[PDB]
């Protein structure tokens, strides 16, 4: 009805795009709940904040839990919050809303989230593959017949899609992605001294001196985080240099890589040719890491491209596309 | 406009000051000479997309001895000189 939105559901952050205004929701895709009565208390950012200061009486609930939606109803609520955040308050009526999918999904799996969606309180709601949504936000044009290849790293599933004619030609997906660079973080933390560190530090590492590329910038990035000694259970305190983090998030990446690399071969030879001249498209939050764009280049001999707005390209894309009927008319539906 | 001009004034002149041809420079960077001479003459407005435009002019630069920033600043202050034209 009135409004228009775009949401990039992402197992990190959502997104939402409101037409005419702009990304109105960054907020952490978790619920918290009193660990007794199940008693739904907070969605998002509110949620992350509680979840810091009372983590001792609160279970937290990541609606999505690999690539699509695992507890219906947590999503159900979850998204209810989302499209009214959004919505603004001030606002009275059911909004359209085009919801950002994985590629590889079960059509079970795909008429879930029209229905939650519907129930959320959207009038009508759209799919759309994640990346043809990242490729319409760019403003790569996708009706064009020409090559285009998008990498989208998420944080639960790093993707990449060959576009073509307002499709998708050739695709490959795979579940690591950026969690598992987290991940990676956390186990070389715990092996290599013996200090457990968590999550959310974790993702403050990788964010300050992360990298996968050598390089006397690189190995001279440090930060300092703390944790809980294993063998005292005392709180130490580390400080870690960019340079012994490479070796274990570089182990990580190569499979994102011959995801890449195992795409390109499969790829029609016209196609790859617009590619080979254009570059690969390197999008989404889990992409931004020091060097990938470098270290991609060197082992499939494309040149990298780096999405200017990483982190907003799919929600534009999920609302960039309301008017696009062309393309709009091709989306699966309800309402 | 004018400042994409001296843009590709800028890369047709280092080019040159070196015994690199068009087509050398198209099979290094695996752009098109067609492409590459546009982007010399300064002409732009319809030569791909723009997030692709400004992968030439990064690739480019760093082909040359070029300064790929103060080279997409160029192209940037270009976009803003035809949108100050518009209205």
């Amino acid at each position: 009805l009135r409004k228009d939105i775009g949401i990039d559901l992402g197992t990190a952050n959502t997104l939402v795009f409101l037409r005419g205004k702009g990304i109105v929701v960054n907020e952490p895709s978790v619920i918290a709940i009193d660990s007794t009565t199940g008693e739904i208390l907070k969605v998002g950012l509110e949620a992350k904040n509680m979840i810091g200061k009372t983590p001792a009486t609160i279970k937290a609930i990541r609606p999505m839990r690999d690539g699509v939606i695992a507890d219906y109803t947590v999503a159900l609520v979850m998204l209810r919050y989302f499209i009214n955040k959004a919505k603004g308050g001030m606002n009275l009526f059911k909004p359209r809303v085009v919801i950002g999918v994985p590629i590889g999904i079960t059509d079970v799996e795909r008429r879930a989230i029209l229905d939650a969606g519907l129930e959320a309180g959207a009038s009508k709601v759209f799919l759309i593959e994640e990346p043809m949504a990242a490729a319409i936000g760019s403003n790569l044009n996708v009706e064009e017949p020409s090559g285009n290849m998008v990498v989208d790293i998420g944080g639960g599933t790093t993707e990449v899609a060959v576009i073509s004619l307002g499709s998708i030609v050739t695709w490959e997906s795979i579940r690591i992605a950026g969690d598992e660079m987290d991940e990676a973080i956390v186990q070389y933390v715990r092996e290599t001294y013996r200090v457990a560190i968590g999550e959310r530090t974790a993702e403050r590492v990788k964010i300050e001196i992360g990298n996968v590329f050598p390089s006397k910038e690189n190995d001279e990035l440090e930060t300092t985080v703390s944790g809980i000694d294993l063998s005292t259970g005392l709180p130490r305190k580390l400080t870690l240099k960019g340079g012994e983090v490479r070796e274990a998030l570089r182990s990580v990446v190569v499979a994102i890589v011959e995801s890449v690399r195992t795409t390109l071969e499969k790829t029609p030879p016209e196609l790859v040719s617009d590619i080979i001249e254009r570059g690969i498209f390197l999008t989404g939050g889990g992409s931004l890491l020091r060097g990938l764009d470098t270290l991609l280049q060197k082992e499939t001999g494309i040149s990298v491209i780096r999405s200017e707005e990483p982190l907003t390209a799919v929600a534009k894309g999920a609302g960039m596309v309301l008017d696009k009927v062309n393309i709009l008319k091709k989306l699966q539906g309800a309402g | 406009s004018e400042k994409w001009k001296e843009l590709g004034e800028t890369f047709r002149k280092k080019r040159e000051e070196r015994r690199i041809t068009l087509l050398d420079a198209s099979l290094f960077t695996n752009i098109n000479p067609s492409k590459l001479k546009r982007i010399e003459e300064g002409d732009l407005k319809g030569l791909d997309a723009e997030v692709y435009i400004k992968s030439y002019i990064k690739r480019y630069s760093e082909f040359l001895e070029l300064s790929p920033d103060e080279m997409l600043k160029l192209y940037e202050e270009g976009k803003e000189e035809v949108a100050e034209e518009v209205e």
